[PDB]
This record gives C-alpha cells, sequence and structure tokens, in this order.
C-alpha cells in the first residue's frame, strides 16, 4: 500500500504540564469550568477528525491553556491548593470527600481572588456546542465508492407461460 | 474464672492484629508516607502510571505539583 505519513519531533514539542494525577484532579472542577473552549474544541476536532494527527495544534491549545491555567493558580493561590491537592493525594482511591475543608479553602481563596465559580453536580457533563472554524470532515473515514446495488423488481407480475414447464405437467 | 480465657483471646487478638496493621505501615512506608494508590479502573492506572512518568525518578508516589511547572 502507502506510507504512513507522521509528523515530526518538533511538531510534537509543546510544554507538558508536569504535575501529579492528584494535582490534576484537585484542580479538575475550575480546569473544566475556566478551561472549556480549547478543550472542546480539540475533543471536537478529535471525535470528528477521527485522526491525532489532524489534531495536534488544538491540542497544543489544550496545553497552552492548561499550563495558564495553574500558572493563575501559581500567582495567586499556590498555599490553598498545595494544602489541597496533598490531602487528595493521601487517599488511595483519591477520594474528593475526604477532603472538603481544603476544598473549601481552595474554592473561597480561588472565588476571591480569580473569581471563579466551581461547576455544580451535573454541568461538566453536559453536551455542550462548539464554534470553530475549521471545515466538517466529508470523508472521515477515507471510505471508497460503495458498490451499486442490485436491480430492484419492477413491472407487474404476469402469469407463468404455459404453467411449470416441468417435462409435461401442462400448468 | 471466666476472666482466664482472656489471655488466650488477647493472645489470638494480637494475632488477628499483627496482618492488618502489618500491611498498613507496609503500604504507608513503600509509597512515600500514603496509602497505597488503587487501580481497579483502567483510567486509575492511566494516572498512575503518568504519575510514574511526570516524576521523573520512575516512582507512582513522588507527587509533583505547581513548583514542577514555571
Ligand atoms: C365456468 C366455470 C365452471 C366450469 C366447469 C367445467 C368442468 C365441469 C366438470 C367438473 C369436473 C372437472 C374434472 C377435472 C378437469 C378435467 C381433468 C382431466 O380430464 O384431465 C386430463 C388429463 C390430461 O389430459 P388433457 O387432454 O391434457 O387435458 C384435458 C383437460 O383440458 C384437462 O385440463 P388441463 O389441460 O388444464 O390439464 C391440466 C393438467 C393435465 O395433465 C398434464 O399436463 C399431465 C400430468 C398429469 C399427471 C401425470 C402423473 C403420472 C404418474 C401418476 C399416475 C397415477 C396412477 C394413475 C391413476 C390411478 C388411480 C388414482 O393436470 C395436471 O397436471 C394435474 C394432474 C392430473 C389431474 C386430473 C384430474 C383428476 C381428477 C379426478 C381424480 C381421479 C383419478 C384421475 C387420474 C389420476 C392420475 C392423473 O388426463 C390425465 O392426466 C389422465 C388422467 C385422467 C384425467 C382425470 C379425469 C377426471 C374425472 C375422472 C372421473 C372418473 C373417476 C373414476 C374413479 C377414480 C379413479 C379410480
Ligand atoms: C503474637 C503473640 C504470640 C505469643 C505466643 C507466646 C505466648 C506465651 C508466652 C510465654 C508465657 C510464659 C511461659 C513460661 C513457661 C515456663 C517457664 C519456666 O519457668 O519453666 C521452667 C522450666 C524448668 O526450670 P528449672 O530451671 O528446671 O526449674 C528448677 C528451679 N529450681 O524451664 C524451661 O522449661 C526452660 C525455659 C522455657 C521457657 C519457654 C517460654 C515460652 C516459649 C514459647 C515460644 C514463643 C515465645 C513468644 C514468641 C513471640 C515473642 C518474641
Amino acid at each position: 500500500p502507502g506510507i504512513v505519513e507522521l509528523p515530526s519531533l518538533e511538531d510534537l514539542k509543546v510544554q507538558e504540564v508536569k504535575v501529579s494525577s492528584s494535582v490534576l484532579k484537585a484542580a479538575a472542577h475550575h480546569y473544566g469550568a475556566q478551561c472549556d473552549k480549547p478543550n472542546k474544541e480539540f475533543m471536537l476536532c478529535r471525535w470528528e477528525e477521527k485522526d491525532p494527527r489532524r489534531c495536534l495544534e488544538e491540542g497544543k491549545l489544550v496545553n497552552q491553556c492548561a499550563l495558564e491555567f495553574f500558572r493563575q493558580i501559581k500567582r495567586h493561590c499556590a498555599e490553598p491548593f498545595t494544602e489541597y491537592w496533598t490531602c487528595i493525594d493521601y487517599s488511595g482511591l483519591q477520594l474528593f470527600r475526604r477532603c472538603r475543608k481544603e476544598q473549601a479553602q481552595f474554592d473561597k481563596c480561588v472565588l476571591d481572588k480569580l473569581g471563579w465559580v466551581r461547576p455544580d453536580l451535573g454541568e461538566l457533563s453536559k453536551v455542550t456546542k462548539v464554534k470553530t472554524d475549521r471545515p466538517l470532515p466529508e470523508n472521515p473515514y477515507h471510505s471508497r465508492a460503495r458498490p451499486e446495488p442490485n436491480p430492484e423488481v419492477e413491472g407487474d407480475l404476469k402469469p407463468a407461460r404455459h404453467g411449470s414447464r416441468l417435462f409435461f405437467w401442462t400448468m | 474464672m471466666w476472666f482466664e480465657v482472656l489471655p488466650g483471646i488477647a493472645v489470638m487478638g494480637v494475632c488477628l492484629f499483627i496482618p492488618g496493621m502489618a500491611t498498613a505501615r507496609i503500604h504507608r512506608f513503600s509509597n512515600g508516607g500514603r496509602e497505597k494508590r488503587v487501580a481497579h479502573y483502567s483510567y486509575q492506572w492511566y494516572l498512575m502510571e503518568r504519575d510514574r512518568r511526570v516524576s521523573g525518578v520512575n516512582r507512582y508516589y513522588v507527587s509533583k505539583g505547581l513548583e514542577n511547572i514555571d
């Protein structure tokens, strides 16, 4: 067949969000609140193109907007966030429910210094709409032309010409 | 009298207390002073292997926070 095209290693260099999973899980509700638009443009491009090579730049925007999400935490509320993700980080299942007062301190300092409202129960699971400028893929599966169907039956049904025509049976 | 059965019950209770306290102290020792990560589900395993990558020292439990980003 053909050669599969791959992007170069410079096309894959972006500054990584090099924080732990409890750090990501601690700020995840405010992350889904504040980093909505580039994340949803990326996941729309990712379910529509069905190809990650066509989804690099939007992904870079994700990694552009996540870092600016954490810098904006690090400039303002580094200590209550640190006290919060440490308590998230203790738990083996990483329970939100074991960590409600540290969550309250982090949410208080974030609403005071950044004005961010934490999403409620049922908001980040909504199907939202995304206004992009990229065109709709007319053939995301790269499917070739389908075979033409067999001709259907038409014409009025006539009797059998002289019956069964089986050796001597005249009907 | 009836308190003569209590030394054997206390010895058997220490023998039942040893495995739980043992596995609690060992899980705190081997995991950076914290609980062992429970990975029943593949998302938990993905986050745990991503922690092992982002720690830089090949350990999932070495946590990196805001100080790791600029
Ligand atoms: C206005 C609206 C109202 C109008 C009303 C008008 C009518 C009023 C009268 C009402 C009664 C109508 C009767 C039926 C129509 C005429 C049937 C007919 O003569 O067919 C000729 C038919 C072929 O002749 P034709 O010149 O081509 O057609 C003239 C007509 O246009 C025949 O028409 P066709 O050209 O369209 O023929 C079609 C085609 C013509 O046939 C073919 O193209 C060839 C294929 C035939 C089958 C061959 C099978 C061979 C191997 C098996 C042999 C079995 C053993 C032999 C019998 C042992 C005893 C059971 O038929 C078949 O293929 C069907 C199979 C044959 C059925 C015949 C009727 C049987 C009814 C009585 C059953 C009693 C036993 C009869 C004999 C059984 C064996 C056939 O003759 C035969 O096949 C030979 C058998 C004799 C005919 C049966 C006569 C019926 C009356 C019998 C009275 C006596 C009974 C005595 C006691 C019982 C016996 C022990
Ligand atoms: C998780 C908890 C598990 C706990 C398990 C154990 C429960 C029981 C603990 C021990 C209880 C006390 C046992 C005392 C036994 C009798 C001691 C004694 O005095 O024996 C005397 C005998 C002969 O003495 P002799 O010198 O000949 O006397 C002449 C004196 N003019 O001298 C002898 O027979 C020699 C000395 C024998 C001493 C044996 C002591 C018991 C050994 C049991 C094995 C397990 C020990 C504990 C293990 C876990 C902790 C490290």
